RNA sequence: GAUGGGGAAGCUCCGUUUCAAAGGCCUGAUUUUAUGCAGGCCACCAUCGAAAGGGAAUCCGGUUAAGAUUCCGGAACCUGG
RNA sequence: GCUUGUGACGGCCCGUGAAAAUCCACAGGAAGGAAUAGUUUUCAUGCCAGGUCGUACUGAUAACCGCAGCAGGUCUCCAAG
RNA sequence: UUUACUUAUUCAAUGAAGCGGAGCUGGAAUUCAUUUUCCACGUUCUAGCAUUCAAGGUCCCAUUCGGGGCUGAUCCGGGUU
């Protein structure tokens, strides 16, 4: 009956939407034949700062080509430009700073936006693509792009996308610590929560299948895996490496 | 707005509603200045296909 | 036999035609009687002081309505009698089983030369 | 006439807003209407089977006019025109007591597809059709067989439904004439020779081969193109 | 929390638009036809859901054994037909 | 002096300040139109109509919720010298 | 392991939005007799501007302030990006 707190979200109410602060999502409207090889521009006007987090929204609201309508369309706004300024992105043109083009249009060193990974298709109904223009080189060779993280990870996918060059006021947010705390709460009151991470020597003492009694050490190992038991998974799953990353880098 | 009558609000004028301060005269001064600009890509810059 | 001219919305619900919709006969074959009548809207005049106030201070009666009643039923009721209009119908809750009324008249009519006509005293 | 002018205009997409062009797909189909079109296939697509292999074939304008106009006079009568003869031959048949004897011969043309028995053991089966539409599809892969064994010349005709006009009902099937008269002898025997050079001679070579080949839409707009630019670029 | 789908023997649950044939109006030919065939448009298209929030409109004074911004007297405004 | 309300700023934003209906305005100008007569139903003046339900006192250190005439818990408005 | 053609399953949008092959045509690249191949097919300095069966031609009830084809926008495919 004593579950941990690894198995809860199967309620719906405490997990469930948590956003008024914010709008609408991200992913672009109707596409045609514009929206693709041959010619597409953006636009950018009232750059409203993202709700949540801390990055830049756009009004971007196109002249709908099928029907006189300019619905409101919240989308991912850049930094570099100005109070307006329209997307010079022609693949018959040229090219300039701060455009859209797929990913084989164009040589190494493309960080473009994020909207879909499939050749186009509004919001293409996956999306185990790139995360937006966030992409360096790609690969000349046919339609394929093998694109690379610091993360750790290869991917080799197509080269078409919608997304525009720009870059977002993220980097050094994370780098530069919480100084004057009072956060957790409020931090997450965003989407959902989820920064408990919580501990206790003798949270549930009768139990704990990891290790502690009355002392402060665990017994078994915390690293449970995958495919074994999923009433069990509490802590590290599938545990391989151990160590300190220094911050001396110079390597090969 | 609907209560008083239409001689309370817009009783004249043209251009003034959604904008207005100086925005007024901005969407006429633009407009000359592209406009004259579009004669010459109708018959000087199409002198590239000229000789085929 | 080739390109059929489509150029609009989807064509979706079919274009029915009204057929004469007329019954053969009649549904019940006789209609249920009408519940609202003068003689019996009206009941027992409640004879009391505060009745009295509530009659030379704006000319207006007082009666005793039944129950589902409003600015017209009372008021209709009576027109049909010896013909006097209402300027304003006043209805009123009584929580218990029964229900009273007002009845306001106009700057013509007496209010005490037509309580001792109607019936009452 | 002096502001006459030329070339197509120009919207700039984004701008401006256009007008409907000729809708053909565009007004989306229906329900049933993107499974039937794909239900109703069979010798269009991919294979069909041995035991068909039917349905492509089609019979000419020329032998079918003349076909249908000799059953043109081999018709029973309608319901509107039988049921007051009957009042016509009350004193004749029924108080003239003559079953049968004073009355002209019913020249009707033979008829039946998924219910023939007695056509086939008494050997009265001559012209025989083949129905259109057929939903049963477990019922038509029988058919030549109850003609081909018996040597009955089977024709492959595509149509019932004006045949079933003079049957009295909507559906016909088969055609074939047993007691035919005088009148129309040599317009009979002369379409056997016909049907027996055109259908009794390619069955067993239609059994044996499957049947294929057909092109397809835009699946040929590529895989053709293909095999040009492999072997002779 | 439904219809149009998708499980189960029955009693039902979740989702709220996840393959639509969902809704029927301005005008032309028609006051006295309670409306049958063709063009040119609009993507909204079960419902319920706050007596501290949202919100076109009325206050003051006097009288009665009790209670008003409701009746009486005086002074005004808005919406629909 | 204190209390309440409003306009114009700064500081705070590692955590970034809901949703909907009605009314009004601008861009755009497709239909229908006048000399003993056309064209607004928007101002002024005048006339008519607008249901049902809810409704009081009290609301707490003798009135609700703890067997009871309990010293417990119990939201909100104007806040004197 | 295995390129194309797949009447069965699932499928984001759905107001099937301007698409592929083929097909009246340029330019770039060099020669074997001609188009047997590869980019073409409405915005790209500015919240200044943009729509109503597109501004123009031919064919009709006649001199009508409107309306009805084709071309503009040719097909096949009905598996539209």
């Amino acid at each position: 009956g004593r579950v941990i707190r690894n198995q809860r979200k199967g309620a719906g109410s405490i997990f469930t939407s948590h956003t008024r602060l914010r709008q609408g999502a991200a992913k672009l409207r109707t596409l045609d034949y514009a929206e693709r090889h041959g010619y597409i521009r953006g636009i950018v006007k009232q750059i409203v700062h993202d709700s949540g987090r801390g990055a830049p929204l756009a009004k971007v609201v196109f002249r709908d080509p099928y029907k006189y309508r300019l619905r409101e369309e919240i989308f991912i706004a850049n930094e570099g430009v100005h109070t307006g300024q329209f997307i010079y992105a022609g693949k018959k043109a040229s090219l300039n700073v701060g455009n859209v083009l797929p990913l084989g249009s164009v040589p190494e060193g493309t960080i473009v936006s994020n909207v879909e990974e499939k050749p186009g298709d509004r919001g293409a109904l996956a999306r185990a693509s790139g995360n937006y223009v966030i992409i360096i080189g790609h690969n000349p060779d046919e339609n394929k792009t093998r694109v690379r993280l610091p993360s750790g990870a290869k991917k080799v996918i197509s080269s078409d996308a919608r997304g525009v060059i720009g870059v977002i006021a993220g980097g050094g947010r994370v780098d530069k610590p919480l100084l004057k705390a009072g956060r957790a709460f409020h931090k997450y009151r965003l989407k959902r929560n989820s920064w408990p991470k919580t501990r206790g020597v003798a949270m549930n003492p009768v139990d704990h299948p990891h290790g502690g009694g009355n002392h402060q050490h665990i017994g078994k190992a915390s690293t449970i895996s995958r495919g074994a038991v999923s009433g069990q998974k509490a802590g590290l799953i599938a545990a391989r490496r151990t160590g300190l990353l220094r911050g001396s880098q110079k390597t090969q | 707005y609907a209560t008083v009558s239409k001689t309370h609000k817009t009783v004249s004028r043209a251009y003034g509603g959604s904008r207005c301060a100086n925005c007024v005269k901005e969407r006429i001064i633009r407009a000359f200045l592209i406009e004259e600009q579009k004669i010459v890509k109708k018959v000087v810059k199409e002198q590239t296909e000229a000789a085929k | 036999k080739a390109l059929k001219v489509r150029t609009s919305a989807t064509f979706r619900l079919p274009k029915t035609l009204k057929l004469a919709r007329a019954p053969k006969y009649a549904s019940k074959a006789v209609p249920h009687y009408n519940r609202l009548d003068s003689y019996k809207v009206i009941e027992q005049p409640i004879t009391s002081e505060t009745a009295m106030k509530k009659v030379e201070d704006g000319n207006i009666l007082v009666f005793q309505v039944s129950m589902k009643a409003n600015k017209y039923q009372i008021k209709k009721a009576v027109k049909e009698l010896y013909e006097v209009d209402v300027l304003k119908v006043n209805t009123l809750v009584r929580p218990n089983g029964t229900k009273k009324a007002y009845v306001r008249l106009t700057a013509d009519y007496d209010a005490l030369d037509i309580a001792n006509r109607i019936g009452y005293i | 006439n002096p502001l006459t002018h030329s070339t197509p205009k120009n919207f700039g997409i984004g701008q401006a807003v256009q007008p409907k062009r000729n809708l053909s797909r565009y007004v989306k189909w229906p329900e049933y209407v993107r499974v039937q079109r794909q239900k109703k296939i069979l010798s269009i697509r991919l294979k069909v089977p041995p035991t068909i292999a039917q349905f492509q074939y089609t019979l000419d304008r020329n032998t079918a006019a003349e076909t249908f106009k000799l059953f043109n006079k081999y018709r029973p009568e309608t319901a509107a025109e039988k049921k007051e003869r009957l009042t016509k031959e009350a004193a004749a048949v029924a108080e003239g007591k003559s079953k049968q004897d004073a009355s002209p011969k019913p020249y009707a043309v033979k008829y039946g597809l998924n219910h023939v028995v007695a056509l086939i053991e008494n050997k009265k089966a001559k012209l025989v059709l083949i129905a259109n539409d057929v939903d049963p599809i477990e019922l038509v892969v029988f058919l030549p067989a109850l003609c081909k064994k018996m040597g009955v010349p089977y024709a492959i005709v595509k149509g019932k439904a004006r045949l079933g006009t003079l049957v009295n009902q909507k559906t016909s099937a088969v055609a074939a004439l047993t007691e035919v008269r005088a009148e129309d002898e040599a317009a009979l025997a002369k379409l056997v020779s016909t049907i027996d050079a055109n259908f009794a001679d390619k069955y067993d070579e239609v059994k044996k081969h499957w049947g294929g080949g057909i092109l397809g839409n835009k699946a040929q707009a590529k895989m053709d193109k293909r095999a040009k630019n492999s072997d002779s670029a």
